[PDB]
């Protein structure tokens, strides 16, 4: 009956007895460590909301950019390790702008997510170079954009693969926020309703108060392009809620 | 040999590499496969242990056809067996193209033996977990049967077995005299041996997988006809009973 | 922390303890369990301490069907009063920074109860000394000065090989890296001047059944446990290396 | 791997400045179970080794230990058969390279030097293990006549006149030195009889034509030839009389 | 069209070589004494970021030399610049000299970048 | 100090400026249509290559769109280049519009014309 | 150094926080049937069946922290007769904190009358079996009784080579050492997440005397309640 | 106890002649969701159980489209699934692009096995931890191919892998003869019944948690979403 | 190094954070027309010139930075940053922006903390300076590679305590002029270390000027009047 302490978590390629790569799950835990970021997609576009929680007032909220603008028709919200997301964001921007420069066509958000995945999975696959990709990225991206297909919201975890979702909450309040999303959603949701619900749930799952300073939100719409709400617009929306 | 059995590039104090021995014994774990090199040709026999009825007949086939003339019976891990079969196919095709005629069995045997030995040399790659019997017959070369132990030995056999019942199979084979007869009786004899070595209590069931190469099949490795396999199975069952 | 199985609190006055150690692999524990099964040493108590990670299971030494249905905690002690023989049995891995409290508690237990000689079966690393382990026999001994001189002369007559006294930080303090618990336990015993001996063996991680057989033979040669087929292996020595062959693999 | 132990890692030196992996390779050569001899006569070079065939199903013809690298250079192998065959193939490749580049036949000295360099590579790089086999090269040299060179996994390639390798190497070497000190004519028949009787007396068994295999290279015929069982039987009769 | 302006310069002491592929605006630049494609990064002016967006295509990620040179060259010129710096260590001061070296050539031959 | 051969030939109605620059590590095959770099794909032959035989060139997109069509196109375009280049890893900056067998053959013969290996 | 380690030791140690708002639980009120639920499935089955009739007033919660799981350790008593106690512990208790948890629950003054029924689930791979793990039934369960339990187990006992560690083993060892009747049920399930098959396998226990009269039958109410917790936190993208 | 020393890496052989890492990979498939694969004399139906959670969070696309006559379902890790699907798509597209012929299913499975064998042999790698149920229709006819995480693959009449798939296996083994001689609708209903028996007693086959991909004699591999599975759910008995 | 903790923490970055915590207190203030840096000093230097132990440096003329942690990696990152600044000044021919160099350093730290062949930098670069238009700047990178703009940051020995004290103290009234910013930085440093004096390594940079290492005589006289104000 002599049990010996045995651990399989150190090896990234090492399987657990039931077939679990513990390093990837630890990356998901690091994801949970990050701030909440909830994005909702509707027939009128995709809404992206995320908390710019700050440490001490000395922190400048302008520096924090949880929502980026990969392309005019592509946006992305993040939660977790921003430094990790920097490389993926640069790769996505390079792909989009290079496609526009060469083929004079707007690269589809699905293909951008694909390429980001190729970059994401490179930590495990190949990694031929000595100082090559080593660890999975500890950051999750809500690639919200509108393409020929229409409003498309994608989500990637440190696993390294994107999935097309409709309403996801990623971060510290991964669940609970998702329960609120489930309670509030339908195919008939309008953009205004989506924004209102997203900000309401942000307030519900936030420890601070909903003010334009500590919150950031954007909407990617078919007719329009990526439009990050300004301070005045954000204040108006939170006043509505 | 504790401590010295984790890498294929580590010598034990006795002076043996334990990874290769573990590969051989993992080959032992699988069901027994038997090959015979009679005067007419080479006859193969494998105890294809059926796992579930869901698998369609012919799945997990153990008798591969490297080329028209050269066949192969395998044991141990089947993935490594398939990889080695592909490698042997490539080598045989390369020789047939560059030189223009079918490869002598000795050349394929020692080339694959060198490859598996190379795998056994290095610490990074692990030794192959499969042992196979490269057997073939040629009107000029003659009936040849070579077993490729994961270690990397290329020994010509007149008859040998590989698997869990390897010892009893070898005893029965050496009781048999494998010289100067047609393969028509060798198929029956090998089926008989497979029936004896099979353990019904442990192994729930098995399927007879017989292939042969010789003058009867014009020096081509082909699965035995259904009628001949049925006759051999009937003879083996009759011999086993009482 | 000795808790009797019943309520009589059997006294271990004038007894000899047989404790294992968490050595390379499980040589000490395996040998201890092997001798327990061979000698049919009945359970007498439960040494409940806060030093090992808890574990439970049926009786390792099933023997009879009635005895099969029992409970085996991480730390249990069996004894054979016929030969004034008592034996602890460790079957658990240690909690961080808890081995030394175990050493102190067990030293106090043996001092108070009266168990005279504590035998610590263990195992050290294969390389051990500066190529001396490869040249010399793996078996060694390490007996405290308080050990009875009769046993010392018996060992001398046995013509055994003493501990190499591996060089450590001052200059030749006995070091047993494989055992781990063995060094601190020996130091605690020496401070308490409690008669005890460490019987180790230079081995490496892996299958250690032959090492356990060698160690129990060493102990038999010293104290004539059985007869200086032979040892009745426990029923616990089953499925100790695998959980069946997956059919799809082969 | 990071194998700290000296006994299970080639690179690390033993505390007494010894390479335990090389010693274990020698023990592997012993584990081969067979013994081989080689004698450099005044007219030829001989190599005699026993051919113990397990059982009878194994084809006695296929199992062999006498190999030829270059048409004038012979060889005898001792140790694991896989390692022996690998070293034989590497020696053949080296001979082919020498013939192609330099244009003339590879001298035995240079062939053993190259094999010793390969053995040094094996015993220095931690990646691979020393090949568990000892190879003895024989051949006819235009300047030194018959030449006997023994290469070993350690990287030691000194040439010999009479040498042996295997489980009975020590006793065979003792008897061979005893014979050498007499220093008789060392004729073809003389040297062959010396080698075969050395093997027979060290193994303390009677030899049969099929129980052993003999190969010889002579000045009259530089091409290496493996003596047939008929010649071995004739030589055995010669010893008998 | 693509003007393959291949040239060499005795940067410091080693005769580091250079390669140019004009295309239309996707200039390609290679650097290295030995003919090896060790690293490669593509950078071009971006309307979303002040620094031109660049990604390490292939090679060691912990180099930040090819990417930086590509960004600076893409800011100097327009469109893409496929820098392929392939110096082993070269410390870091030597890289500045190469940046000077290529700079002089662009002034000498604006067409043959 | 590298060797580059460029052949601008108008096949299938598109002026493909095939460029082939020979590096020791990776030969760069630039099949540039629209006069731009376009997608960059890396084809790395398998090191083992069975018993020193035809290898498996790992298809990997470095820049542009990930598509099995473009992967196979690069495979067929640079397979012979890698095989005749001593089993050397070869990169391809393909930027073509239409991907069909006739176009592939035309580009293949154009590269053979502009060969530097 | 040492001070930092001491701070970590506090962070890891179990702290007993009363739910009614350094005395241990059993030291405060004695119990007669203390039910322990370890794991999400065990507590889910408890809430579904046992915590269906009665007040089940919250008495305490043993909040703790570890690198694996910080969930909850709320303790309950029926409050119709406080003699019977309960515990829904979902947070994973580390090895260095299991004995601290035992001290907080019992301490050093046990009653020696409780039929400690432990509810926990293990994985099939843990089950040491002669045949392959794939041949075993998915939800099958096992039992571990103590010396003075004397009540027949509803399921076969574990085999010899098989063992159990962690908190259930801690409580069972405490009971055995101090001679407290008990039984440790192992629900070997392939799925460790919240699945109603695991609780269906846990069902046979309510039939036996252990946790017999606490459940007020009503399978329909319990069965409907089981579908309530079937909804859980969104999984990751690792498996599909 | 001893197996702990011989399971850290994939290149180590246990004293029992086993590689436990391959066993752990083979369990990784069980870690995934259940899928059912069965075929008839003219059709090959691939029925998969979408995770019974809020599909808003993630559209679990277990059934993937490979070619016009090959499609697969995911059971296990998603990264390996995506890599294998991409590889199969490359090979099929290359065949149809160069030789202008549909790639036979058996050849594709052989290539998959050869590709997945390499990680097992090489150091620092891991076997592809996903099980594929390849439902294809080449010249020979319908083919359901079981691809284990190990390179070993099986040509199967009816199969089901994933969590709690043993009940589905039992159901399939109990009705093989019916599967062989069934039409499209009956075969799909049989697969759905197998999946239902995979599901607990309380849970039933809803449109939200069921996806099916069918390839046939004149039917290209078509994935039927939640809206497109109702026709088969209708007419299927609850019992 | 490349493995995550069960909670999702990379061990290497946390160890680098601990190394930073053992470093000196790099304190900066984003004043208008003036940016002030401040780093705690271990005095000593009984036989060593202060020139070689200058923790506060100047990356070109419009950027100056201070670090907290190991000084070797700090020296190499400073060398790389100044080389990048010179290369930009050469090619682009524009004054390097504080944002630009801060992002470069953050990217370098990210690269070094990602690959397992190299360990992360065990420092936290606190970068200040003035942009082309003269806007004061204040940034602080981390071994992880997260660059964040701050109003008045403080990282090093007892980072949290000095940070919260400065947050309580930092006000636009305290940021007006430049003497007030100097008082704020000196107050934070003195709160960190009571000895003061030589331990207070002070550096100031104005809008159109270069980095001026404030002389020790100036540092102590400001301390004296700060003491006078308290009484």
């Amino acid at each position: 009956m002599f049990l010996t302490r045995s651990e399989y978590d150190r090896g990234v390629n090492t399987f657990s007895p039931e077939g679990r790569l513990f390093q990837v799950e630890y990356a998901i835990e690091a994801i949970k460590l990050g701030s909440t970021a909830i994005g909702i997609q509707t027939s009128e576009g995709v809404c992206l909301a995320v908390e710019k929680r700050i440490t001490s007032p000395l922190m400048e909220p302008s520096s924090i950019e949880k929502i980026v603008e990969i392309d005019a028709h592509i946006g992305c919200a993040m939660s977790g390790l921003i430094a990790d997301a920097k490389t993926l964001i640069d790769k996505a921007r390079v792909e989009t702008q290079n496609h526009w420069f060469t083929y004079n066509e707007t690269m589809t958000v699905e293909s951008v997510t694909q390429a980001v995945s190729n970059l994401a999975l490179q930590f495990g696959e190949e990694d031929a170079d000595p100082g090559a990709m080593s660890r999975p990225f500890g950051v999750a991206l809500l690639f919200g954009g509108v393409d020929e297909k229409g409003p498309q919201l994608f989500h990637m975890d440190p696993s390294g693969t994107f999935v097309q979702c409709d309403a996801r909450a990623i971060g510290s309040a991964s669940e609970g926020a998702q329960s609120s999303l489930q309670e509030v959603y339908h195919k008939s949701m309008t953009l205004k309703e989506a924004i209102k619900s997203s900000l309401i749930i942000l307030k519900q799952v936030m420890e601070e108060k909903l003010n334009a300073t500590n919150i950031e939100l954007a909407t990617v719409q078919p007719g329009q392009n990526f439009h990050m709400f300004t301070k005045e617009e954000l204040e108006e929306v939170i006043k509505d809620i | 040999g504790t401590g010295y059995d984790l890498s294929a590039s580590t010598f034990s104090p006795d002076g043996r590499v334990f990874q290769v021995e573990y590969a051989m014994k993992a080959v032992e774990n699988s069901s027994t496969a038997i090959g015979i090199r009679c005067k007419d040709g080479v006859v193969f026999g494998v105890e294809k242990l059926v796992l579930s009825k869901l698998y369609e007949e012919g799945s997990n086939k153990r008798l591969f056809n490297v080329d028209r003339h050269v066949g192969m019976a395998v044991a141990g891990l089947l993935a490594d067996a398939r990889s080695l079969a592909d490698i042997a196919r490539e080598e045989a095709s390369n020789f047939r193209s560059n030189f223009g005629y079918n490869i002598p069995l000795k050349h394929l045997a020692d080339r694959v033996a060198m490859y598996v030995h190379a795998y056994t040399l290095y610490s990074a790659v692990r030794p192959f977990g499969c042992s196979f019997m490269l057997g073939s017959y040629s009107v000029n070369d003659g009936a040849q049967l070579y077993m490729i132990d994961p270690s990397g030995v290329s020994y010509g056999y007149w008859g040998c077995a590989i698997g869990k019942a390897r010892q009893a199979a070898k005893t029965e084979i050496e009781k048999l005299q494998m010289k100067e007869m047609t393969c028509r009786d060798i198929v029956k004899e090998v089926a008989k041996i497979i029936y004896i070595v099979h353990d019904e209590v442990k192994d729930k069931a098995f399927e007879l997988e017989l292939s042969w190469v010789g003058e009867l099949t014009n020096g081509r490795h082909e699965i035995v006809p259904k009628d001949i396999r049925e006759e051999a199975e009937k003879y083996a069952k009759e011999s086993l009973k009482e | 922390m000795f808790v009797p199985c019943g309520e009589s609190a059997p006294d271990l006055a004038g007894f000899t303890l047989l404790m294992p150690a968490v050595s390379v692999g499980n040589v000490g524990q395996l040998a201890m369990d092997l001798i327990i099964s061979t000698l049919n040493m009945s359970k007498i108590g439960y040494f409940y301490t806060d030093c090992l990670v808890p574990m439970v299971g049926n009786n390792p030494y099933a023997t009879t069907e009635g005895n099969s249905t029992e409970l085996s905690i991480n730390a249990e002690v069996y004894s054979l009063p016929s030969r004034k023989l008592v034996a602890l049995q460790l079957r658990s891995i240690f909690i961080k920074y808890k081995s030394k409290p175990f050493c102190e508690k067990l030293l106090s237990w043996v001092k108070s109860s009266g168990c005279a000689r504590v035998i610590v079966l263990s195992s050290s690393h294969s390389y051990q000394r500066n190529d001396l382990q490869l040249r010399s026999t793996p078996f060694r001994y390490l007996l405290t000065p308080s050990m009875q001189k009769s046993v010392q002369n018996k060992i001398k007559s046995l013509n055994w090989e003493e501990m190499e006294k591996s060089r450590c930080i001052p200059e030749f303090c006995i070091r047993i890296p494989g055992g781990g618990i063995t060094k601190t336990l020996y130091d605690e015993s020496c401070s308490k001047e409690i008669q005890m001996a460490v019987l180790l063996k230079f081995v490496s991680e892996g299958d250690n059944i032959p090492d356990a057989l060698g160690l129990v033979e060493y102990l038999n040669e010293w104290l004539q446990i059985l007869k200086p087929s032979r040892w009745k292996i426990p029923s616990s020595w089953r499925l100790l290396f695998g959980s069946g062959l997956p059919p799809a693999l082969f | 791997g990071s194998s700290a132990g000296f006994d299970r890692h080639i690179t690390i030196f033993s505390p007494e400045g010894r390479l335990y992996q090389v010693e274990y390779a020698f023990k592997a050569i012993n584990q081969g179970g067979l013994t081989s001899v080689a004698v450099r006569g005044k007219d030829c070079a001989v190599i005699v080794t026993q051919k113990k065939v397990p059982d009878k199903l194994l084809d006695s013809s296929t199992v062999t230990h006498l190999f030829k690298i270059t048409e004038n250079i012979g060889c005898v192998m001792t140790g694991m058969t896989a390692d022996s065959r690998s070293q034989v193939q590497r020696a053949r490749y080296e001979a082919a390279n020498w013939k192609y580049k330099y244009g003339y036949e590879i001298p035995v000295d240079m062939l053993c030097k190259r094999i010793a360099d390969i053995s040094q590579v094996y015993t220095q790089n931690a990646e691979m293990r020393p090949l568990g086999c000892c190879m003895i090269l024989i051949g006819i040299d235009e300047e030194q006549g018959p030449q006997v060179y023994k290469c070993d996994p350690a990287g030691y390639y000194c040439g010999f006149k009479a040498t042996a390798a295997g489980v009975k190497q020590t006793e065979s070497t003792s008897f061979l030195e005893k014979k050498v000190k007499k220093k008789f004519d060392w004729t073809f028949e003389q040297t062959v009889e010396t080698a075969i009787t050395c093997l027979s007396t060290v193994l303390s068994i009677d030899f049969k034509p099929s129980e052993i295999e003999v190969g010889v290279v002579t000045v009259e015929n530089p091409k290496f030839r493996i003596l047939t069982e008929a010649e071995i039987d004739a030589h055995l009769v010669a010893l008998a009389e | 069209d693509v003007s393959l302006h291949n040239f060499s310069a005795r940067l410091w002491e080693q005769l580091v070589h250079f390669h140019v592929m004009r295309l239309t605006d996707s200039l390609f630049l290679w650097v290295g004494a030995t003919p090896h494609l060790r690293n490669l990064a593509v950078a071009m002016c971006s309307r979303y970021d002040s620094i031109p967006v660049s990604t390490s295509l292939l090679g060691d990620t912990s180099d930040t030399t090819s990417t930086g040179l590509a960004q600076r060259l893409a800011r100097k010129t327009n469109k893409q610049v496929f820098v392929s710096y392939n110096l082993q260590n070269t410390d870091s001061n030597f890289a500045l000299l190469v940046e000077n070296r290529i700079k002089e050539e662009m002034e000498a031959f604006p067409e043959k970048f | 100090l590298v060797i580059s051969k460029q052949k601008t030939e108008v096949v299938c109605g598109v002026p493909t400026q095939v460029v082939c620059t020979a590096f020791s590590s990776h030969i760069l095959v630039v099949v540039t249509q629209f006069g731009k770099m376009g997608t960059l794909v890396s084809l790395e032959p398998s090191s083992v290559a069975s018993d020193v035989s035809k290898p498996v060139l790992t298809t990997k997109v470095l820049l542009g769109q990930d598509e099995p069509l473009i992967h196979v196109f690069a495979k067929n375009l640079v397979a012979f280049v890698s095989q005749e280049a001593g089993n050397r890893a070869v990169l391809l900056a393909v930027a073509v519009k239409d991907k069909s067998m006739e176009g592939l053959k035309a580009l293949r013969e154009v590269i053979r014309v502009c060969q530097v290996w | 150094d040492r001070e930092v380690r001491l701070q970590l030791a506090r962070k890891r140690e179990v702290r007993l926080l009363r739910r009614q708002t350094e005395v241990s639980l059993l030291e405060k009120y004695p119990c007669s049937k203390f039910i322990i639920a370890i794991g999400n499935n065990a507590v889910a089955f408890l809430s579904s069946f046992v915590m269906n009739s009665g007040v089940w007033e919250e008495v305490g919660c043993a909040k703790l922290w570890n690198e694996w799981c910080r969930a909850f350790c709320v303790f309950y008593h029926l409050k119709s007769n406080p003699s019977v106690f309960l515990c829904q512990c979902s947070c994973y208790v580390a090895e260095d904190q299991q004995y601290q948890w035992l001290e907080k629950v019992f301490g050093s003054c046990p009653r020696k009358n409780m039929q400690i029924t432990i509810l926990t689930c293990r994985h099939v791979t843990d089950y040491k079996t002669s045949e392959s793990t794939g041949s075993l039934p998915s939800p099958f369960l096992r039992a571990l009784k103590t010396q003075n339990f004397k009540d027949s187990a509803c399921c076969p006992l574990l085999e010899q080579p098989n063992i159990v560690h962690d908190l259930p083993a801690a409580v069972l060892s405490y009971c055995q050492v101090w001679k407290i009747p008990a039984i440790l049920y192992l629900c070997y399930t392939d799925v460790m997440k919240l699945d109603l098959i695991t609780v269906e396998a846990f069902k046979p226990i309510l039939s036996t005397r252990s946790l017999k009269g606490l459940v007020k039958n009503i399978p329909q109410s319990t069965e409907i309640l089981k579908k309530l917790m079937t909804t859980n936190e969104i999984q990751s993208n690792i498996y599909t | 106890m001893f197996r702990n020393q011989y399971d850290n890496d994939v290149t180590v052989w246990s004293p029992q002649g086993r590689i436990h890492q391959i066993e752990y990979a083979m369990e990784a498939v069980k870690q995934g969701s259940a899928t059912v694969g069965l075929k008839s004399k003219t059709h090959a139906v691939l029925v998969a159980l979408k995770r019974a959670q809020s599909e808003l969070a993630a559209h679990q696309k277990k059934i993937l489209h490979v070619d016009n006559h090959i499609g697969i379902s995911i059971a296990g890790l998603t990264a390996d699934a995506r890599l294998l699907c991409n590889f199969m798509r490359q090979e099929c597209l290359d065949s149809r692009f160069v030789f202008d012929r549909p790639l036979p299913v058996s050849r594709l499975v052989s290539l998959i096995g050869s590709k997945t064998q390499i990680p097992t042999q090489r150091y620092g790698r891991r076997p592809y931890g996903v099980g594929l149920l390849i439902a294809g229709y080449d010249d020979m006819g319908p083919h359901i191919f079981q691809t284990c995480p190990s390179a070993n693959y099986f040509d199967c009449r009816a199969m089901s892998i994933g969590a709690r798939s043993q009940s589905a296996r039992t159901y399939l083994e109990r009705h093989m003869s019916e599967f062989m001689e069934c039409n499209l609708n009956e075969l799909v209903k049989h697969g759905l019944r197998a999946l239902r028996e995979t599901l607990p007693a309380e849970q039933d086959l809803t449109t939200k948690n069921v996806s099916i991909g069918i390839v046939g004699k004149d039917l290209e591999f078509t994935i039927y979403d939640d809206d497109d599975v109702s026709p088969f759910l209708e007419g299927l008995e609850e019992r | 190094i490349t493995v995550f903790s069960p909670d999702g923490h990379l061990f290497q970055v946390e160890y680098a954070q601990e190394a930073v915590k053992k470093g000196s207190t790099a304190v900066g203030v984003r004043g208008r027309d003036i940016v002030v840096l401040g780093v705690e000093k271990k005095s000593v230097a009984k036989l060593q010139d202060e020139r070689t132990v200058r923790k506060i440096c100047a990356l070109d003329d419009n950027v100056c930075m201070a670090f907290a942690g190991l000084t070797a990696d700090a020296r190499i990152v400073i060398n790389r940053a100044r080389v990048e600044c010179q290369s930009h000044r050469l090619t682009v021919e524009d004054p390097v922006t504080v944002e630009y160099i801060t992002r470069y350093i953050a990217s370098l730290k990210q690269r070094y903390t990602q690959s397992n062949g190299r360990r992360p930098f065990g420092i936290s670069a606190l970068i200040v300076g003035f942009d082309f238009d003269g806007t004061p700047r204040l940034y602080q990178t981390d071994p992880s590679g997260t660059y964040h703009a701050w109003k008045a940051n403080a990282i090093g020995r007892g980072a949290k305590s000095v940070r919260e004290f400065l947050e309580k103290n930092y006000t636009d009234e305290a940021i007006e002029t430049d003497d007030l910013t100097i008082k704020l930085v000196i107050k934070a440093l003195l709160e960190v270390v009571q000895s003061g004096g030589k331990n207070i390594e002070l550096a100031v940079m104005r809008r159109d000027q270069s980095l001026k290492i404030l002389n020790p005589e100036e540092i102590e006289k400001y301390v004296a009047e700060i003491e006078k104000e308290k009484e």
